[PDB]
This record gives C-alpha cells, structure tokens and sequence, in this order.
DNA sequence: GTATGAAAAAAAAAATCGCATCCCGGTGCCGAGGCCGCTCAATTGGTCGTAGACAGCTCTAGCACCGCTTAAACGCACGTACGCGCTGT
C-alpha cells in the first residue's frame, strides 16, 4: 500500500502553485463575501465583474505576502509549522495592528 | 522674512479646551508640522476626489469625503460634523 | 456567513504559494480574520469613492484608488 | 472676518488661499476651507486637550512634546493617524514585555 | 513631430498636456515633458527588454503578466522601485526557505 | 463610447525596438499601462512639490531630473538622468 | 559587597530611558558622522544647527523603533537576549532590505 | 571613522528606551551598519534637496521634506 | 508496569543592609506671555466665464434563469514527524 511520508506532497503542493499564477480561491463564494461585506457599508450595491476579480486579485496577494512573512517568524523560533501567534507577530511588526 | 505659522490659532484653542494651561514653543512646532502634515494629506485626497471624477473645482463635499477616507471612525464623525456645521452657520451668516 | 466560502484547502493553497510547507489548524480561522479585516478597510474606502460618485455599482477603478490609498497598489486594472 | 461667521479660530481666508496656491485644483468651492479650517480646529482641539489633561498629571502648567505624545500614543484613533509619524523630544510609552520581569 | 526631434517613441506632446491639466503647477518648462517622456520610455524598455527575455526562457512569442513579475522581481533595482505594487497574475518567485527541504 | 486614453501603442513600439519578434498580452499590455501612470505621477508630484519647496510656479527639465534622482534607484536614475539629458539637449538643437 | 544580579540594573536602566526624552546619542561625534557621510554626495558643504539635531532626533527614533520590534523577534524565539539575526528578520519584514 | 563614535553604551540607552533587557555583542556592529545605511539613504535625498535649491548649507527643512518622503515624517522641524 | 513513605534538592519566607528612586522645600534663569509698529493678506463687491446641475437617450453590462458535468470540498482515521518541555554544559 503505496503513502508519501508527511510533507513530501506539501513539498510538492508548493512547488506546483508557487510556479503558476490562477486564482486559489473559488470567484464566487469570494464574489458572495465581498457583496455580504459590501451591505455593511451600503444595501443594494452592484460590481464591476473586474472590481470583484481586482480585490480577489490583492486579497491573495496580500496573504501570500503575510504567510511569507508568517513563514519567516516561524522558522525564527526553529519551527516548520506556521501557528497563529506568527501571524500574529508579522502583523505587530508590518504596522496593521498593535 | 515673514515666516507664517499656526501658532496664535493653536493658543486661542488652548485657551478654549484648558484655560489654565499653556505649551512649549518645541510643542507648539510639532502642533504647527501636525495640522499641515493633516492640511496637505486632505487637500491631496480632495485634489485627487476632484481629477478622479473629471471636476476642477474641490468643494466642502470633496473635503468631507476625503476627511471620511483619511481619519479613523469616531474621530470623522466628529471631524465631519464640526465641519458640517460650520458651513450651513457660514452659509446663513451671509 | 460567507468568510466559511473561504475553505480550509484554499487557504493552505495561499499559504503553500507563501513557501509554507505545515499549517497548525488555529491558522485557518486567524486568516480568514485577517482577510476579513483586510477586505473591510479596503472596501469601505472602495465604496466611499463610489459614494462620492453618486454611483450605486462599484468601478475597477473605486477598488483600485483604494488599494493605492492602503499604500497595495494595484497594475493591471488600470492605475 | 470669514472665520468669525463661522464660528472658528482658524483663518478660513488663510485655508482658501493657500488652496488655491496649492496646485491642488484650478477652482476651490468657497464652502471648503470653512469645513477644511474646523476639522484642523476640532483636531487641533482634541489633541490639545488630551494633553493638556497628560500636562495636569505630570503637575505642569505648560504642554512640552512628550505631553503630545503621551495623549497621542494612548488615544488608540489619534495614534493609527500619527502612524508614520515621529514627535521630537517624544519618548515612548513605559512598556516593558512581560517575559523580562523577573520571578 | 516633438518626440521625433527629441529621438522619442513616447509622445511629449500628451505629457506636456498631462502635466498642465494634472495640477502639478501653473507653468511647466518644455523641456520637462521630453525629459519626462523619455524617463518612461527608458523604464518601459527596461523592463520589456528583461520580460522579453522571461517570455524567451519559457519559449513564448508573447509577454504576459508573469513575465513581468518575473522581470521586475529577478532585477534588485525595479524591485525596490516597485515595492508597494502588486503585478494582476504575477504569481510569486519560486523559493522555499532551505530548513523546509529534506536532508 | 468613451474615448480612454493609454500608452499601449508606445509600449508596443518600443517591445519591437528592444525584442522585435515578440508580443504582448492584453493583460501585461494594462499592466505596463498602470506601470508608466504610477511614475508618472511619482515625479511629477515630487517635482510639484520641489517647485512648491523652492517658491517656483514653473516645473523645468530641471525639477524632472532632481525628481527621479530621490524616486530612482542608483544604476537606473544615472540611465534615466542620461536619456533624459540626452533628448533635451537633441530636441533644443534640432530647433 | 553589595551587588545587583545580572538585568536588574537594566530593567531599572529601561524604566529610567523610557520615561525621559533626551537624546541619547553623544552629540559632536554624531554631528562628525553626519558630515563625514555628507562629504561622499557632495564636498565643502554647510549645516544648520537644528538640520543636524532633526536628523538625530529620527536616528533615535528609528533605531529605538526597530530594537522594539527587535526585542519581539528575539522573545518570539524564546529568548531575552537581542541577536543580529533578530535585527535582521524584523528588517526583512518591515521591508528594509530582502 | 566616525562610525564607532556610536559607542557600545549609547546603543545599549537606545535598546534599553526600546525596553530590551539583555544584547549579544555582536549587535553592536550590526546597529552601526543599519545606522549607517539609514543616514546614508536619508542625507543623500536631504543633500539632494540642497543642491536643487543651489545652496551649499543643508536646511532642517531638506531634512524633513526627506525624512517625508523616505516615510518616516518628523514633526517639530517645521514643514 | 502502578499507590506507600523518608532522606536528596530545590524552592519559599523572613531579619540585616544598603541602595537607588520619590517627595519636600528653596535657588536661579530663561523662555513663555502680552505691548507696538508695521505689513500683508483678508473683506468688499462688481466683471466675467465656466463648472456642474438638470433632465433625458443609449446601451452596458450586471442580476437571475437553467440543468449537467466536474473537480473541489468535507470528512475519517492511522500513524509519523513536529512540536514542546525537561535537563545539563
Ligand atoms: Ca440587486
Ligand atoms: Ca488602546
């Protein structure tokens, strides 16, 4: 019975996304949240196709950006495993929160 | 030269929130560098609002909304409302 | 409840383009956290530029005038 | 004066010209520097009384930088403001990471 | 033609109007928008060349957006240029902290 | 319809120029377009405000340069400097 | 002997230079620095008394800044003891340098 | 060589107001360097505002306009 | 492989001590607060032109329909590497 050893897929799962460019989040239930986050600020608004695409576009992005950071704060502490606590402090430093 | 600043307006504010209180000249040059630091980042959001929207003239609305976008919640509603009430009390002044 | 629509493999996908390569199960929730924040202050300023316009559909260019007002600037959807 | 019908301190004529000298647009609604000038003069304000209360509690009549500072840094909306902003003679807020103390 | 007495692609005529309009200031030096074109066109270029190259190395006769991150990020200099700017499918660069590899 | 304004004719010219047998993408093609306003609007915004700084109502030749001397890095502000210097002095004399 | 154990002295010396303002930095040798670095953009330049001052006023700040966001990194390491590579990641990520 | 004018125990005050406790020694150095590159990147804009105003003495006001632009604004210098 | 009970070891608690910050008054000086002349920039109010305010036409493209095919998502559990905490140089 043929099983990778924890990691090697993960290994590889990097290599494959880090390579291509598409979109990781599914365009509609992304689509869904920014019109329920929308209503909070204004009811009945509609979106530019392209408006939509262009925060999805930055929201990703952005996070690939944090978990690189995020990355980094973890190895600091001579660990593998991101946690919250390194979001946490990546955050603290790049000046989004306190 | 004539150097102007804020410096009298800073006072007489002073004197409207603290009577009984005063400020150190190297206070009151941070206060100055503060309110233009705030003047330039508004009249810049304004000045873009008006290019954005095809319009040459910057209105109190355009103030308003860059105002709204440039200061945290709280502090805009106030912000917006001293404002908001200073036009309509210059417009019935005449 | 749509910050859920943001599914547990689509995050571990952001992160693995980020070079990570394992991911404690807290993380998943302190993301979309993150990205909920995120896309809050961008949007209301976004919508705020759409207000202005006395538009009630929001542009490319509203989004793009906000992520460039977040210091995110944006190419690609006409700066 | 202009400042006097609306009821503010700061120079409405002052605000409108150096609008219009600013490059900003060609034409600058007479409305504005009125709203411009109270938002400065209400800030201005809110700042100026939360220091002036940091300066009642240091027991001194008279605001220095660190006051501002201190009102500025403990105000969690003026901070997020003064962001990418350094106060000369500011200091920092006492805070010292927990793990440091000792027992 | 300006842009052809200046040994220009970009067009010095469209700048020196932009530059007016722009509000940048009430009156602009006809040697600033040749100078400016030229700057652009320069950078334009720059990167062009390098994407065009990117593109070669994945054997495509077409520039797309990857090309250009791949470009700009590979070169220290447009990097630091364009440091708070996110490139529409850019993707990232492959590279994976060593630590994480297997031994 | 509208009537948008780009640079992507410009863009194309110059691809040739530097890689004559290759193209671009739509997508890329937006990009380089968002590339050129940002700069654009980097300079001349530092060049307003050195003009501003100096008591000037005029942005010359010379504002631009001192401009993208602070906004560009070393290696690429001396190109940049140099064919900007270059096209002033070869438009000047060309009448 | 009577004799404070080793940090002591430094959490009082941290309360004591949090509290007040005054630069801490000996002046003329910054001053000396600030013209000696001058020299290599231009030669036989001039500076204004409170230019200089302006200056060591950010330096402070700054490096102060960056010590306190240092600090973080070396504690997120389970550490009480600031390292280069602690200076290091926190510029990393505040994006001063790669 | 005015670069170790920054002496050992002044670093040691400015870590201590950035409310560390304890510094390896190697630190030292690595402060200077950053310090260095910071001046650097700062003066090299300021002297660039000098010689466009066709000055040969820098202005607090050079300074600040850079300070500004480099994103680290200083209030208390004018401007 | 898991609950009894008494000497190693490791931490708490409490009396000398001495050391360094905190609060009082008392001394000196220095730069904040208000007086003048002086100027520049604000008010006043008409001269003129243009922005935008206003109502309407084009068409755009953003919202809702459908029902199939599909991969992605949800879930389980099995077991190995990754964490985490202890000790000791
Ligand atoms: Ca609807
Ligand atoms: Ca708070």
């Amino acid at each position: 019975p043929h099983r990778y050893r924890p990691g090697t897929v993960a290994l590889r799962e990097i290599r494959r996304y880090q390579k291509s460019t598409e979109l990781l989040i599914r365009k509609l239930p992304f689509q869904r949240l920014v019109r329920e986050i929308a209503q909070d600020f204004k009811t009945d608004l509609r979106f530019q196709s392209s408006a939509v695409m262009a925060l999805q576009e930055a929201c990703e992005a952005y996070l690939v950006g944090l978990f690189e950071d995020t990355n980094l704060c973890a190895i600091h502490a001579k660990r593998v495993t991101i946690m919250p606590k390194d979001i946490q402090l990546a955050r603290r430093i790049r000046g989004e929160r306190a | 030269s004539r150097k102007e600043s804020y410096s009298i307006y800073v006072y007489k504010v002073l004197k409207q929130v603290h009577p009984d209180t005063g400020i150190s000249s190297k206070a009151m040059g941070i206060m100055n560098s503060f309110v233009n630091d705030i003047f330039e980042r508004i009249a810049g959001e304004a000045s873009r609002l008006a290019h954005y929207n095809k319009r040459s003239t910057i209105t109190s609305r355009e103030i308003q909304t860059a105002v709204r976008l440039l200061l945290p919640g709280e502090l805009a509603k106030h912000a917006v409302s001293e404002g908001t009430k200073a036009v309509t009390k210059y417009t019935s002044a005449k | 409840d749509n910050i859920q629509g943001i599914t547990k493999p689509a995050i571990r996908r952001l992160a693995r383009r980020g070079g990570v390569k394992r991911i404690s199960g807290l993380i998943y929730e302190e993301t979309r956290g993150v990205l909920k924040v995120f896309l809050e202050n961008v949007i209301r300023d976004a919508v705020t530029y759409t207000e202005h316009a006395k538009r009630k559909t929001v542009t490319a260019m509203d989004v793009v005038y906000a992520l460039k007002r977040q210091g995110r600037t944006l190419y690609g959807f006409g700066g | 004066t202009r400042s006097s019908r609306a009821g503010l301190q700061f120079p409405v004529g002052r605000v409108h010209r150096l609008l219009r000298k600013g490059n900003y647009s060609e034409r600058v609604g007479a409305g504005a520097p009125v709203y411009l000038a109270a938002v400065l003069e209400y800030l201005t304000a809110e700042i100026l009384e939360l220091a002036g209360n940091a300066a009642r509690d240091n027991k001194k009549t008279r605001i220095i930088p660190r006051h501002l500072q201190l009102a500025i840094r403990n105000d969690e909306e003026l901070n997020k403001l003064l962001g990418r902003v350094t106060i000369a003679q500011g200091g920092v807020l006492p805070n010292i990471q927990a793990v440091l103390l000792p027992k």
